[PDB]
């Protein structure tokens, strides 16, 4: 029915400075609006209902603005503890139908930083299971975009590996992500070299690791 | 009317119920 | 000014259904209106109803057709959420909050579409997968920062089942630079995940390193030394 | 030889068609233009056995102004009207007219005060369907309006020697027809739904109901009564409770005149030269009794 729009999906900001939160409706919801704030393994937190009507306990930096199709979601000073991810929601139809918005995240702005980089081949305690699975670590990097690209053999791999990234460190502002590569045990050994290729904003050129299995 | 709840709560307080139109009427 | 707590983690197997709980204290109960919220692993808030306690009447989302039902207790503060015919995608954590919506008990209401009250939230994980403490495997220091200096290493919590896990470094007493992983559920149906440290290259031969690894949806509670050699 | 005679008509206000007519007039007005957000009703099986029925529905609130309206007769149809003095409202009419409308009328729904009807145009007059019935309803039409001034604030203003002087007129009225030695007293409502047990009324589209205890605590300034506006209600039109939208801008206000009041008697075996009465209403179409009384709809014959 009434689809919430949110943008921009992921925000970058220097903490002290100035955020502002957009949220459409895909049709008139006159002032039913309300934004939440989520940090990971938490509860949503009330901000703003009726579209600018600041919630019991919510700071005053937090304003909201906005009618209709339009709404702003403002945030003065960020703090440490803004940067999370932010949810608009119409309550405005009835019957009631109410949506939220697919969300954005706040993130910290800080300088590029290249990630390092180390491959980890599987141990014989998991080979003797059946199983076989290459790990390829990329240690606190800035920003989040990075690519991971798997070679066996200098064959380019696709379609056969898991990519996990943590959230943003709380101390330097960076990200760490994992890719792994899972084979058989029978397909591991019938290879020699596995590699990982890593390009990043912050590496001049790709930086590769590598082992010849055994 | 519900005459019959109607009848059971004005009762309860010592009185008759009946429907005065949809509404429950204490008598 | 309220307070609403949340019953415990499930696991069901799908086909079946899930009754989740929330007890809400701290004011008159009818004055109020409880909403269920669901989120999917890594996803956004999903709006499944709503209901106007003081007249019992329920509202739902319409892509949950005729398998959620919310209902409260009035002698209890409870509101409960039933979920039925549970699909593996039915999987997510399902937060319950509330909102005051005025003197209800004396016929007047706001009907406040907004959440201001939230639950804990309640993870309902379904699956045709089995309990299972994950397989330990040590991740070596050997390649990393050539010649030693900073090496890195770490643990592969593989093949669990379900979420959550602990990971930890002797016990807990490292911390810095330690990087624990996000799980990514297999096409097995099996939970997996990667746990990480840089320690100094010199610190080994000396030291030790150790994940410590619980689950306790398994009672498994595991070691591993990760050495060098 | 032919001689000149007046049309004579014998009405019954009490078996008028036209008051089942408006009934159903209004609550289709209502069903159309007062839906509530959503509504509860019994759904029965012939067995006897109910089961709530639930209707959810878009319920947009409207600030509404009193729209006048009036019944005309159909083609081959004829209105009567009564214009004797003091018509009882049953029985013969010595002096009848005919009509091609009734009077305008601005219909509210409400019980225990009849607000914006039509005046008596001699003293106050009140009927009956049968007035030994304790269990018929009393409609008094005043000659005489009483402004009752309402505001979002929780009260209704009503002049005290007003509605004093008006309480002591009805009951030299009840007098007249019950006993110059009985003694005459008014008692709040014996109970019921709060619609029942207090005045209560739509105004511009808001539910009021007000604590009418002061107005009928009386012995043969301003009077404050205590009033709400509710959104969640028992329904007029049939048996079910309806929850409507919050008011919009705040500060709601109601001017009306008290021109009637429904007023119900103790059933009294007890032998004591005095008669109760008490608020009533509840079913509307002793409202609707109180404006059509004086019309009688015939056949042009
Ligand atoms: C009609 O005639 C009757 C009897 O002659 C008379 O009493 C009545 O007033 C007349 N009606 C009118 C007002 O013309
Ligand atoms: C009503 O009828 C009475 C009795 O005939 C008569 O006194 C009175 O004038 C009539 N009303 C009028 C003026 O039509
Ligand atoms: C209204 O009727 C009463 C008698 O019931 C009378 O005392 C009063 O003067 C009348 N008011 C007027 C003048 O219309
Ligand atoms: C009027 O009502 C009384 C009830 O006390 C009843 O006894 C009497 O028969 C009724 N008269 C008529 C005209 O039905
Ligand atoms: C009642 O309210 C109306 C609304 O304008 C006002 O004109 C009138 O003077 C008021 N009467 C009273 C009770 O003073
Ligand atoms: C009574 O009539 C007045 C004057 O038009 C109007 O303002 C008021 O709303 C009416 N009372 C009702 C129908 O509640
Ligand atoms: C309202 O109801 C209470 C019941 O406790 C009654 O005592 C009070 O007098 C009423 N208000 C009025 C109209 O005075
Ligand atoms: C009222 O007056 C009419 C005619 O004057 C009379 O027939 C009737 O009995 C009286 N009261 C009733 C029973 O309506």
């Amino acid at each position: 029915d009434i689809v919430m729009t949110q943008s921009p999906a992921t925000l970058s900001v220097s903490p002290g400075e100035r955020a502002t939160l957009s949220c459409r409706a895909s049709e008139s919801v006159s002032s039913d609006l309300a934004w939440y704030q989520q940090k990971p393994g938490q509860a949503p937190r009330l901000l703003i209902y009726g579209a600018s009507t600041r919630a019991t306990g919510v700071p005053a930096r937090f304003s909201g603005s906005g009618s209709g199709a339009e709404f702003t979601l403002t945030i003065s000073s960020l703090q440490s503890e803004d940067f999370a991810v932010y949810y608009c929601q119409q309550y405005n139809n009835w019957p009631p139908r109410y949506t939220f918005g697919q969300g954005t995240r706040l993130e910290i702005k800080r300088t590029v930083a290249a990630p390092s980089v180390f491959i980890f081949p599987p141990s014989d305690e998991q080979l003797k299971s059946g199983t076989a699975s290459v790990v390829c670590l990329l240690n606190n990097f800035y920003p989040r975009e990075a690519k991971v690209q798997w070679k066996v053999d200098n064959a380019l791999q696709s379609g056969n590996s898991q990519e996990s990234v943590t959230e943003q460190d709380s101390k330097d502002s960076t990200y760490s992500l994992s890719s792994t590569l899972t084979l058989s045990k029978a397909d591991y050994e019938k290879h020699k070299v596995y590699a990982c290729e890593v390009t990043h904003q912050g590496l001049s050129s790709p930086v590769t690791k590598s082992f010849n299995r055994g | 009317x519900n005459l019959h709840f109607c009848q059971l709560r004005c009762k309860s307080l010592g009185l008759l119920g009946k429907c005065a139109g949809s509404f429950c009427a204490c008598x | 000014e309220v307070q609403l707590v949340e019953s415990g983690a499930e696991v069901k197997k799908p086909g079946s259904s899930v009754k989740v709980s929330c007890k809400a204290s701290g004011d008159t109960f009818i004055r109020y209106s409880f909403t269920w919220v669901r989120q999917a692993p890594g996803q956004g808030l999903e709006w499944m109803g709503r209901i106007i306690t003081i007249l019992d009447v329920a509202h739902y989302a319409p892509h949950l057709q005729g398998r959620v039902t919310i209902t409260a207790d009035k002698s209890t503060s409870t509101v409960y959420l039933e979920l039925r015919n549970l699909r593996s995608d039915d999987t997510a954590v399902y937060f319950c909050a509330g909102v005051y919506e005025g003197e209800a008990d004396e016929g007047e209401y706001d009907n406040n579409g907004f959440l201001k009250h939230w639950g804990q939230g309640t993870l309902v994980t379904v699956s045709s997968a089995s309990t299972k403490g994950p397989s330990v495997f040590p991740l070596a220091p050997s390649s990393k920062s050539t010649s030693g200096g900073t090496a890195a290493l770490g643990c592969l919590v593989k093949d669990y089942f379900p979420e959550p896990v602990t990971v930890s470094w002797n016990s807990g007493a490292l911390t810095s630079g330690v990087h624990t992983f996000p799980a990514v559920l297999q096409s097995s149906g099996l939970y997996s995940l990667s746990s990480v440290v840089t320690v100094p290259s010199s610190s080994l031969g000396t030291q030790t390193y150790i994940c410590n690894v619980n689950h306790k949806p398994s009672n498994t509670k595991v070691d591993k030394k990760v050495e060098p050699k | 030889e032919v001689k000149l005679e007046n049309v004579t008509e014998n009405f019954n206000m009490w078996k008028n068609n036209m008051v089942e007519q408006m009934h159903e007039d209004i609550i289709s007005l209502w069903d159309q233009s007062l839906k509530p957000c959503v509504k509860l009703t019994p759904l029965c099986v012939g067995a006897g056995s109910c089961n709530t029925s639930v209707i959810t529905q878009a319920c947009p609130k409207v600030s509404f102004e009193p729209i006048p309206i009036h019944y005309c007769a159909p083609a081959g149809f004829a209105i009567l009207k009564c214009n004797d003095k003091k018509f009882n409202g049953t029985g013969p009419c010595t002096n009848v007219s005919t009509v091609q409308c009734t009077h305008g009328i601005r219909p509210v729904v409400s019980t225990q005060l009849l607000l914006n009807g039509s005046l008596a145009e001699e003293e106050i007059v009140i009927r009956s369907e049968n007035f030994t019935n304790n269990a018929k309803t009393i409609i008094v039409q005043l000659n005489e309006s009483v402004v009752i001034n309402c505001t979002g604030a929780g009260h209704c203003n009503l002049s005290k020697t007003q509605w004093e002087n008006t309480l002591e007129q009805i009951a030299i009225k009840l007098k007249e027809q019950f006993g110059n030695n009985k003694t005459i007293i008014f008692n709040p409502s014996s109970g019921g739904d709060p619609e029942i047990v207090t005045h209560s009324f739509n105004c511009g589209g808001e539910f009021f109901y007000c604590n009418s205890t002061q107005l009928f605590t009386w012995n043969d300034r301003n009077i404050t009564l205590p009033c709400r506006i509710k959104q969640i209600i028992n329904m007029w039109q049939e048996v079910g409770k309806a929850m409507y939208a919050p008011p919009i801008r705040g500060q709601i206000r109601c001017s009306s005149n008290i021109t009637g009041l429904l007023l119900t008697r103790d059933g009294g075996k007890d032998t004591n030269g005095t008669e109760i009465f008490r608020p009533g209403g509840g079913d509307m179409r002793d409202n609707w009794r109180s404006e059509l009384y004086k019309y009688k709809v015939v056949k042009i014959e």
